[PDB]
């Protein structure tokens, strides 16, 4: 299991700016623009533009309130006219450079329509967002705009007892079947396209109640599938349907501790600019005797196109005559491959689309949509496992550090307004830094990262407002060793300017800088004066960053041991000498004990100097 | 080998629809009821249903249909059938009346009550008039 945050930042200890629209909540949907200095925020009832590098800045603000005729109609439904019968923005997607395409559950009427950037004002294009956005707030949903159409995961009803991947086309509307095998009691998380002959995929990430797995109760079961963007249905079966449609386990686990994280929470796509490959970083909670713990499982795109491309379907067969089990399936499989896209090969043999795929193909993947193989993760193993902890969303950045080894940053948030920084050292998870970015510890609902050139942030939504926080507060440490040990890729020590800087941003000389991750603070070059009353008490403060630390004191160069009557530690950090004579003068020194590697180092956090008054 | 049940009947504008009972065939994965359209504003179009229109059964291998027969009384369309009763552990055949309003284009109203004579003594519904 992953340690503890090495730090905590308090929200006031630390430069957090801060957005929310008074009686306006639920800020769950946040997009930024293609320049990255306007982030758009949708929340209940409401959409707005705020400057990115300055989110309390608010530029242009937009309502679409729910009428009382609509209210009302919704509460008759038994629904609550002052909780769910509200317009919550569920789709807030570009559309053009002048144009964002928004959708909101509307007291149970989902409804779309293009937000006109240059006025900040709805064009009244009213349409029926059934299918795209849920009815009800409670409701998962996931969408992804790909070429200026709404690639959506929701329900497709009011109950939400029909669950759709769906793309709204215009031109070629495909659907998911409304069947067991397609998807059985899903739970949307995420979707985005992965751009490339070879056609582009639309992935979906989901949980839903497994067909495979047979338990003591129904068995949840994370999803990784995807879609082809150049579908356009069957012509015979699969008419206005997926023909691309395959899916597979995604599997989170540490079998050796019989820990298994079967319920996806978030997904990010970690868009490297060196590896060709991209990567999925995945996030985890267990369905069984969650308490909480949290695993952040990282899936090479290769590995779950390596299952799609070339794996053994799963077959579904009667047994003892009632029931249905499911099996790997050996049979002959048909030519061309059964969710496969229009390839190279395909055009080959005369197959420009899915209208003019044979039928045999066509029933095979309608009747097979569901992959024998599960999609595992890189190294066979979590990136990071924490207890303790209910982890809410996901954010990667790959950073270069002073060496060059290059780190992929995890900021994951909780579900008590917390983000944690952590990266994977060797072979063991070291958690940075934690900061609560919401002092009424509201879950951390949303989570987008800008890791581009000045506007380097994090930007957080909950149910009250929005944070925007920096990717480090390098700032914040105070002397070399403390900024060594961080172990932080994003920070180095700077001598000439004498403070703890941001290598990658700061303009400070790259070969005269101080950083070392093995946190081996030996690379660096290097008093509180009181007067008390005779008889009286001294309280002499001490306090340190690392709560993976603890602090000692020393008396006359030796280890002073904090017990009565002289002595007392007041919160385990502050001495309280107690009576007060001629001896107690002198020198007292507050030291911390960290443990590294096998290597322990103390530092000096608090000198002080005690002259005791005759 | 497989039995198949129909009504035909009106709908709000006078227009003929047809219910069908299609007992499971084991590809057919077909709604085992629905409300097809007999000559729709293209005639090329009838006999489908709207795709709201139907009873979806997501396991219906496990159900297995066995239509007797469809009728209506008033402004309902009624059916008679044997299904396997998967809320029993005994998941045995059991006879069912079943009803859905005339003008319910997406199975809202669809109900099904089992049939007992006497107790479930003769099981098996095999006709009705
Ligand atoms: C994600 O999965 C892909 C799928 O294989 C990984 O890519 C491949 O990794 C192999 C392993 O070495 C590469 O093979 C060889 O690399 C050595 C290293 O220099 C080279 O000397 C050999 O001649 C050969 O090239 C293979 O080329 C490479 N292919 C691609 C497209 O990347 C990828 O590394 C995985 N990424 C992660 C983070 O797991
Ligand atoms: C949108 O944001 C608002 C802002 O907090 C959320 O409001 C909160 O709603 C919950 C109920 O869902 C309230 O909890 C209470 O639950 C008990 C249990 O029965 C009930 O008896 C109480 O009357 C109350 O409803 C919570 O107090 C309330 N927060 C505030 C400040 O009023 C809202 O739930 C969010 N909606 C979504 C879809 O996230
Ligand atoms: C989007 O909003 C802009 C903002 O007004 C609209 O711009 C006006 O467009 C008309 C022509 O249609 C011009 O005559 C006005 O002078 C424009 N005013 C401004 C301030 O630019 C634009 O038309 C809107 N687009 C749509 C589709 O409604
Ligand atoms: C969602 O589907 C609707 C259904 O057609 C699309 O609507 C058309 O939109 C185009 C402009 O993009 C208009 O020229 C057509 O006249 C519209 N037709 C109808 C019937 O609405 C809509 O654009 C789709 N939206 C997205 C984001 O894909
Ligand atoms: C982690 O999240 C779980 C829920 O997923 C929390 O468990 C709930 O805690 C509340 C607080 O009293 C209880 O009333 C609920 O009955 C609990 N539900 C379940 C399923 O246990 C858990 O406390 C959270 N823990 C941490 C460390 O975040
Ligand atoms: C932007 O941030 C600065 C930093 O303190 C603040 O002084 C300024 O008022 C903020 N702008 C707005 C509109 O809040």
């Amino acid at each position: 299991f992953a340690p503890i945050p090495r730090i905590t930042w308090e929200h006031r200890e630390v430069h957090l700016v801060q957005f929310h629209e008074p009686d306006i909540y639920n800020y769950s949907a946040l997009l930024l623009s293609e320049d990255k200095d306007t982030l758009y925020i949708g929340a209940r009832e409401a959409v707005f533009a705020v400057n990115a590098l300055n989110i309390s800045e608010k530029q242009h603000e937009v309502y679409w309130k729910v009428s009382e005729d609509k209210k009302a109609k919704c509460a008759e439904k038994g629904k609550s006219k002052q909780t769910e019968c509200l317009n919550y923005i569920r789709v807030l997607q570009p559309l053009s450079a002048t144009s964002l395409y928004v959708c909101g559950t509307n007291a149970f009427q989902p409804a779309c329509d293009h937000l006109n950037l240059t006025s900040f004002k709805f064009l009244g294009k009213n349409e029926d967002g059934k299918g795209r956005c849920p009815f009800d707030p409670a409701h998962s949903y996931t969408s992804v705009m790909v070429d200026g159409e709404l690639y959506s995961g929701t329900s497709y009803n009011f109950l939400g007892s029909e669950p759709i991947i769906s793309r709204n086309s215009s031109h070629s509307p495909l659907r998911t079947e409304y069947a067991i095998p397609w998807l059985n009691e899903p739970s949307f998380v995420f979707a985005d396209v992965i751009r490339k002959g070879e056609d582009d995929r639309v992935y979906f990430f989901f949980t839903e109640v497994s067909v495979e797995y047979e338990f003591v109760f129904r068995v949840l079961i994370p999803r990784i599938a995807r879609v082809c963007k150049g579908d356009q249905g069957g012509l015979r079966t699969l008419q206005k349907k997926w023909t691309s449609f395959l899916k597979a386990r995604l599997i989170c686990s540490r079998p050796d501790s019989g820990l298994v994280f079967n319920v996806l929470r978030d997904v990010f796509v970690l868009r490297s600019p060196g590896l060709k490959v991209p990567v999925f970083y995945a996030l985890f909670t267990p369905q069984l005797n969650n308490v909480g713990l949290s695993a952040v499982c990282a899936y090479n795109l290769s590995t779950a196109e390596e299952v799609f491309s070339h794996g053994k379907y799963m077959q579904s067969t009667t047994v003892e005559q009632s029931h249905t089990k499911w099996v790997r399936y050996n049979g002959p499989v048909p030519k061309p491959r059964p969710g496969a896209c229009i390839d190279s090969e395909a055009r080959a043999a005369n197959y420009t689309s899915s209208l003019n795929l044979p039928d045999k193909t066509l029933q095979f993947v309608k009747d097979h949509p569901l992959m024998d193989d599960s999609v595992t993760p890189i190294d066979n193993r979590p990136r990071l496992i924490k207890k303790d902890v209910n982890y809410t969303q996901i954010v990667v950045d790959r950073t270069q550090a002073l060496d060059g080894t290059v780190y992929d940053v995890m900021f994951v948030s909780t579900d008590r307004g917390a983000l944690h920084k952590a990266i994977s050292l060797e072979h063991a998870v070291h958690i940075i830094e934690e900061t609560q970015l919401f002092q009424d510890f509201e879950p951390v609902q949303t989570l987008l990262l800008s890791s581009k050139k000045g506007n380097r942030f994090v930007y957080a939504g909950s149910n009250s407002g929005v944070v925007q926080a920096p990717l480090a507060f390098c700032g914040k440490h105070g002397t070399c060793e403390d900024c060594v040990l961080a172990r932080d890729p994003y920070c180095a020590w700077s001598p000439p300017t004498a403070t703890c800087v941001a290598l990658h941003q700061t303009e400070s000389p790259s070969r005269g800088l101080i950083q070392e991750m093995s946190g081996d603070a030996s690379v660096c070059p290097d008093y509180r004066q009181h007067f008390f009353k005779h008889g009286g008490t001294a309280e002499l403060k001490c306090s340190q960053k690392s709560n993976l630390a603890r602090v000692f004191w020393k008396f006359q160069n030796g280890v002073l041991k904090a017990e009565s009557p002289k002595y007392g530690l007041m919160g385990r950090k502050n001495l309280l000498i107690f009576n007060l004579s001629e001896g107690d003068s002198g020198v007292y020194q507050c030291l911390s004990e960290e443990r590294v590697k096998n290597k322990t180092v103390f530092q000096v956090v608090a000198k002080h100097v005690l002259e005791v008054k005759v | 080998a497989v039995s198949t049940v129909g009504l035909v009947a009106q709908g709000l504008a006078g227009e003929p629809l047809l219910f069908v009972g299609r007992g499971y065939t084991s590809g057919g994965g077909i709604p085992p009821i629905t409300t097809r359209a007999l000559w729709p504003p293209d005639p090329q179009a009838a006999f489908s249903y709207e795709e709201t229109a139907k009873l979806a059964v997501g396991r219906l291998s496990e159900y297995s249909h066995h239509f007797v027969s469809a009728f209506a009384r008033g402004a309902s369309a009624y059916f008679l059938f044997l299904r396997r009763d998967l809320q029993a552990q005994s998941r045995a055949f059991r006879a069912y009346v079943s009803r859905v309003c005339l003008r319910d284009q997406h199975y809202y109203s669809y109900v099904e009550l089992p049939l007992a004579c006497e107790g479930g003594r003769y099981g098996l519904i095999q006709a009705a008039a």
